[PDB]
RNA sequence: CGCAACCA
RNA sequence: GCGGG
RNA sequence: GGGUAAGUUCCGACCUGCACGAAUGGCAUAAUGAUGGCGGCGCUGUCUCCAGCAGAGGCUCAGUGAAAUCGAAAUCGCUG
RNA sequence: ACCAAGGGUUCCAGUCCAACGUUAAUCGGGGCUGGGUGAGUCGACCCCUAAGGCGAGGCCGAAAGGCGUAGUCGAUGGGAAAAUGGUUAAUAUUCCAUUACUUCUGUGUAAUGCGAUGAGAGGACGGAGAAGGCUAAAUCAGCCUGGCGUUGGUUGUCCAGGUGAAAGGAUGUAGGCAUGUAUCUUAGGCAAAUCCGGGGUACUCUAUGCUGAGAUCUGAAAGUGGUUGAUGCCAUGCUUCCAGGAAAAGUCUCUAAGCUUCAGUUACACAGGAAUCGUACCCGAAACCGACACAGGUGGUCAGGUCGAGUAGACCAAGGCGCUUGAGAGAACUCUGCUGAAGGAACUAGGCAAAAUGGUACCGUAACUUCGGGAGAAGGUACGCUGUUGUUGGUGAUUGAGCUGACGACAGCCGCAGAAACCAGGCCGCUGCAACUGUUUAUUAAAAACAUAGCACUCUGCAAACACGAAAGUGGACGUAUAGGGUGUGAUGCCUGCCCGGUGCUGGAAGGUUAAUUGAUGGGGUUA
């Protein structure tokens, strides 16, 4: 069967990347939350 | 005119095609075409705003001169051409100084014929004139509504309007819908009827022919569930409801014109 | 007979 | 509570 | 009525239509359908009624090694 | 076998076997140690743009923000240039050899107008089909080298192996396209133009230019001919059809501005450069997506022989593998197959499943039909090998040899069977439903359901109806009533009766009833 992941690094970086998160208020709140938790990776 | 196809397969039995031996077989005039991408009926927000739209052949937009603002210069017809964007044919005019333009072809216009614009233009099919200088009872097409804007009315393949009579700064014309309207006499019209004129005798013959024109299939609201259409639901076939649109507007006879700004220009509407 | 008013 | 019969 | 030795199905009729019916279309229709029903020729292990044989498991040996379940068990029949 | 994606060292070598590997393991995609990826030409970066995104100002919005102009990004598309051979344990169009090519710099020499952010041309493009010319490739022959056969024969008309150097340069053919040239002139090209477009003349249309596969020449132990022949190339060509088939830059022409004896341009010569990143390895996979070394999934490219229409199929080549538990035994029972007396659907809800049919050529083929079909209807005949004899086609050494395709006629030979294995329609009669091809419940429903061409009703006069959105605005549509939206019906044939009381809708407006508003009257409270 064809499964749901189907990787593509360009699409990953354009949907969930750092600059994609920094481009909106909600994504910057995502970044603030993950810094508050102390995550070692902020984004994909 | 119209050619019926032999039933050599079930999808050909009812294909009535329109055939014109005088249309230019070849590439359009390249300086006058531009790209025209398909919308799918999606707006700014990416939402579908017009259903049943999508697919179809790739098409270029031909730049048709609707304003005809090159007055006093005679022009000669080079060729009549297929225009995928509309139902009428277009004529490629070569003006007397070398400029090339596209216009909506009149009914009997052929290669080699001469057209002109302005106040002085003779009465001749394809000549653009202000409604002051048109004779009463004439058959017109490509009619302005605002001064200087360009032809807006009677542009489809067999369209034409009747000039019924001028009184003051307004000529009264009759439209194809059966409606009597007034237009400022400074608006321009073109003499004659629009070209193609057997466009409505064709028969697509099969579903794929409609798909080639960018039409997607229509689903009846009767065939839906209540969550999707006000006609939806029911055990078996049921339409126990006054017919209505997907958004709940009545579909048989209910009038939807609400523009009060231009109502004083309508002398007599249809249905009278 | 209809139109409209109804918060023990 | 306003008209009709 | 036909078809079968024998037909609640099928086909053709009849009309007493519980409760058909004309664009929630009526009645037909060549072609088409992995569409529903019925019949026939061929062909057969579908069957009468199963027999033999081939390979793969099963079984025994060596190696590795699960699962659901589980109150505890010294966990038979019959009649009540 | 090779790429992209994805992975990320799994690649190679030495060493180790606890764990991992569905068993053992000395082995490994496991552990430890070391090594390995070489580019002006390959790809990316870069220049250019599509869909789309972001978007100075701007418009809109309680705020957050939304849309969008100028612009700026964004490949899945456009834009320079390399071949052959050799080499490592592991890289090679990258290293080496040989022979090329592209584009930049400078430094000169000789000539002299250079020209943009503007204008024009070009890049620039669909489906299908066909004829030809070619080439790769394959095969046979020739040539070179070796061989003389465990068992009859094998010094030949025998056996086996090997053996055809590319890019590039020159040349400019088969083919394809445009009539070209000169001169005068000019309501166009945001202003200019010697340029493009438009006019007029004279000669030309057995003329000029562009383009162009391949051949030839060159490169440069055997190393040369034939046949067949592409899906590759000419060819972004040609013909035809309608549903009418990206953009921008690089490129070329022109002038504006600006310079001017310079700078810039272009011809040549000399010298020097072409950065950066990727490059190992895996690709129907044990390395990617599926929790696994998982019978699944994964885009593109290459793809030989015999027979064959074929990329089907059987057996093989190159290449790669034996699928990471085996050994016995040969019970019931289960699975997967093969055969089966006599019968032949009696089975069963139901011929479910199996069996059967099956190729090529020729003969023959009903009802019905929308004249196309039905139809491969149904059904029947022949088919192997050997020899003899005929017609014919294609290439074309020297008109026509050698090689090769097609079609027959006779005669014989053999078997149970000649379509020999593999491969490869079962058919017919009556009937309901849906015209038809399509679509659908990913994962128990493929259908009579949905759609459909056609039909009808209705709305819509354009700042359209309608939809999305808070608005700005966007779609409808760069469309204009032969159009667009909604609703039902559903090819076609013949047709489609009656009812306007109810509920809708459309028209009408005499009267009744009726909101905010307005505030006449009357009543009260206060007290000079
Ligand atoms: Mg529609
Ligand atoms: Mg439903
Ligand atoms: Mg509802
Ligand atoms: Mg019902
Ligand atoms: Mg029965
Ligand atoms: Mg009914
Ligand atoms: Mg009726
Ligand atoms: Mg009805
Ligand atoms: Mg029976
Ligand atoms: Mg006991
Ligand atoms: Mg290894
Ligand atoms: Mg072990
Ligand atoms: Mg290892
Ligand atoms: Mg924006
Ligand atoms: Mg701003
Ligand atoms: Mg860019
Ligand atoms: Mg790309
Ligand atoms: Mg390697
Ligand atoms: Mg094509
Ligand atoms: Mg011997
Ligand atoms: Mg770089
Ligand atoms: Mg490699
Ligand atoms: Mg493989
Ligand atoms: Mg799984
Ligand atoms: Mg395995
Ligand atoms: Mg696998
Ligand atoms: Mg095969
Ligand atoms: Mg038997
Ligand atoms: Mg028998
Ligand atoms: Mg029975
Ligand atoms: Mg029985
Ligand atoms: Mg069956
Ligand atoms: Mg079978
Ligand atoms: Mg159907
Ligand atoms: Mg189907
Ligand atoms: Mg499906
Ligand atoms: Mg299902
Ligand atoms: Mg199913
Ligand atoms: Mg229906
Ligand atoms: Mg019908």
């Amino acid at each position: 069967m064809k499964r749901t992941f189907q990787p593509s690094e360009l699409k990953r970086k354009r949907v969930h990347g750092f600059r994609a998160r920094m481009a909106t208020k909600a994504g910057r709140q995502v970044l603030a939350r993950r810094r508050a938790k102390g995550r070692h990776s902020l984004t994909v | 005119p119209i050619q019926k196809c032999k039933p050599t397969s079930p999808g050909r039995r009812f294909v009535e095609k329109v055939v014109h031996d005088h249309l230019h077989k070849g590439a359009p005039y390249a300086p006058l075409v531009e790209a025209k991408k398909r919308t799918g009926g999606r707006n700014n927000n990416g939402h579908i705003t017009t259903r049943h739209v999508g697919g179809g052949h790739k098409q270029h937009y031909r730049i048709v001169d609707f304003k005809r603002n090159k007055d006093g210069v005679p022009a000669v017809v080079e060729r009549i051409e297929y225009d995928p964007s509309r139902t009428a044919h277009i004529a490629l005019l070569k003006y007397a100084d070398g400029e090339r333009r596209y216009i909506i072809a009149p009914k009997g216009l052929r290669a080699g014929d001469k057209v002109q614009s302005g106040n002085d233009a003779p009465i001749r099919p394809g000549n653009c004139l202000p409604l002051r200088n048109m004779p009463i009872g004439s058959t017109l097409h490509n009619v302005e509504l605002k001064i200087g804007k360009g032809a807006q009315l009677a542009r489809s393949a067999g369209a034409s309007v009747q000039l019924l009579g001028r009184d003051g700064s307004y000529a009264i014309i009759r439209l194809r819908s059966g409606e009597m309207r007034k237009v400022h006499v400074e608006c321009r019209a073109v003499i004659g009827e629009v070209s193609n004129q057997e466009n409505n005798l064709r028969s697509l013959g099969k579903a794929g022919a409609a798909r080639w024109r960018g039409v997607r299939p229509t689903v009846r609201g009767m065939a839906m569930n209540p969550i999707d259409h006000p006609h939806g639901g029911g055990e078996g076939r049921n339409k126990g409801i006054q017919p209505v649109s997907p958004w709940g507007q009545k579909a048989k006879g209910y009038k939807t014109r609400t523009n009060k700004r231009t109502t004083k220009m309508i002398i007599r509407d249809r249905r009278v």
